[PDB]
């Protein structure tokens, strides 16, 4: 099991500078090239640089030559990209991508991505509103005020067993702040005929995770 | 530069049916053409290296073949959870390393209404200022949909943002949520909120409304 494993989501002032990392897994780390690849939101891919993880050569994208800077610990089976004099065009998913130079040159494994945000804000975590309705009925969960757009909902009973989760929505950017929904159906009659009066919401995100009692009508 | 044409941008298509989705390349690139699968908020997967060469785990309906400027990825039998965005990638003059535009894939089905749900404000959220009036649209297809915000029957432009959930990976259906933002002031001085909602599988326009006082 070939496994890239990336460092978490970073927010960044215009000027400053950001440094991923990238730790490989399940096979000779020395014996293949690394890339980096960057995606703004809703763009295309675009490949930034790779490194040698043997000799630690590299090569990088002339679009980022001059403020980018691939390194590499072989002890610690790691490469790291760092990017100077951020912009808010910097603002993007960075991966790292495994080479593999047999036949013809191809990226057979990717890291799960960083998010990289740069922003004029600062972070913050969420803030949780319930949304109550006033056959299936709709329960749902508000997130605001967050920042970076790194978030994850989950939905408990009052038992404390799993709600299942349904389809996230993606969050809408506003004054610099990022926001969310989230929803789950239970059926209308088990809600009427039911001693529960509320359920829990749970996010998860990189400044603080939080939870809301969500009524049930 | 090699620059990557991919056609088409767009395409639907139904669950059993065969896919074909094209790249062209500006100069001759021999075999040196890959193909990649990206699901939303997720990284790239490689589906196919040397332009006809499948990748260890991915299933066998994937295919490529071509060589010089021409290349084609083909599903031979589409599944629902292949709705993605498919890039090509040419990896024989580098840098750069061209990716394509991307083919954006979506599962074509029957027609299906949404069920539409509207949520108020929350009193701690009103004691904030701000009000956030919510409208979720669920398991609709077509994507295509028309979310009407109305404040005492006056129609809403400019104060709402939306989103759509990625496409089921089982029923291939769509969801949507909106949301209305108000400042409390001008919440409280109106009565009656409604969300208006227009799409193919309902035969007339479908409004949940609320009255600030329940
Ligand atoms: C946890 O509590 C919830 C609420 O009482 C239970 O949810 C019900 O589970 C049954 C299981 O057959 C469903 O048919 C109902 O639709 C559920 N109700 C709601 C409102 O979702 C759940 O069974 C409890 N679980 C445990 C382990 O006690």
């Amino acid at each position: 099991q070939v496994q890239l494993v990336q460092s978490g989501a970073e927010v960044k002032k215009p000027g400053a500078s950001v440094k991923v990392s990238c730790k490989a897994s399940g096979y000779t780390f020395t014996s293949y090239a690394m890339h980096w690849v960057r995606q703004a939101p809703g763009q295309r891919l675009e490949w930034m640089g790779w490194i040698n993880a043997g000799n630690g050569n590299t090569k990088y994208s002339q679009k980022f030559q001059g403020r980018v800077t691939i390194t590499r610990d072989t002890s610690a089976s790691t490469a790291y990209m760092e990017l100077s004099s951020l912009r808010s065009e910097d603002t993007a998913v960075y991966y790292c991508a495994r080479e593999q130079w047999l036949d013809l040159a191809h990226f057979d494994y990717w890291g799960q991505g960083t998010l990289v945000t740069v922003s004029s804000g600062s972070a913050s975590a969420p803030t949780l509103f319930p949304l109550v309705s006033c056959s299936s009925v709709a329960v749902g969960c508000l997130a605001q005020d967050f920042l970076p757009d790194s978030i994850t909902f989950s939905w408990k009973y009052k038992n404390n067993s799993d709600i299942s989760s349904t389809r996230g929505f993606p969050s809408v950017l506003r004054g610099g702040k990022y926001a969310a929904t989230s929803q789950v159906l239970l059926p209308s009659k088990d809600v009427m005929q039911g001693t529960d009066e509320h359920v829990v919401c749970k996010v998860q995100h990189p400044n603080g995770n939080k939870e809301k009692n969500v009524p049930l009508p | 530069d090699i620059q990557l044409t991919q056609s088409p941008s767009s395409l639907s298509a139904s669950v059993g049916d065969r896919v074909t989705i094209t790249c062209r390349a500006s100069q001759s690139i021999s075999s040196y053409l890959n193909w990649y699968q990206q699901k939303p908020g997720k990284a790239p997967k490689l589906l196919i290296y040397a332009a006809s060469s499948l990748q260890s785990g991915v299933p066998s309906r994937f295919s490529g073949s071509g060589s010089g400027t021409d290349f084609t990825l083909t599903i031979s039998s589409l599944q629902p959870e292949d709705f993605a965005t498919y890039y090509c990638q040419q990896s024989y003059s580098t840098p750069p390393y061209t990716f394509g535009q991307g083919t954006k894939l979506e599962i074509k089905r029957t027609v299906a209404a949404p069920s539409v749900f509207i949520f108020p404000p929350s009193d701690e959220q009103l004691k904030s200022g701000t009000a956030s009036v919510v409208c979720l649209l669920n398991n609709f297809y077509p994507r295509e949909a028309k979310v009407q915000w109305k404040v005492d029957n006056a129609l809403q432009s400019g104060n709402s943002q939306e989103s759509v959930t990625e496409q089921d990976s089982k029923d291939s259906t769509y969801s949507l949520s909106s949301t209305l933002t108000l400042s409390k002031a001008d919440y409280e001085k109106h009565k009656v909120y409604a969300c208006e909602v227009t799409h193919q599988g309902l035969s007339s326009p479908v409004t949940k409304s609320f009255n600030r006082g329940e």
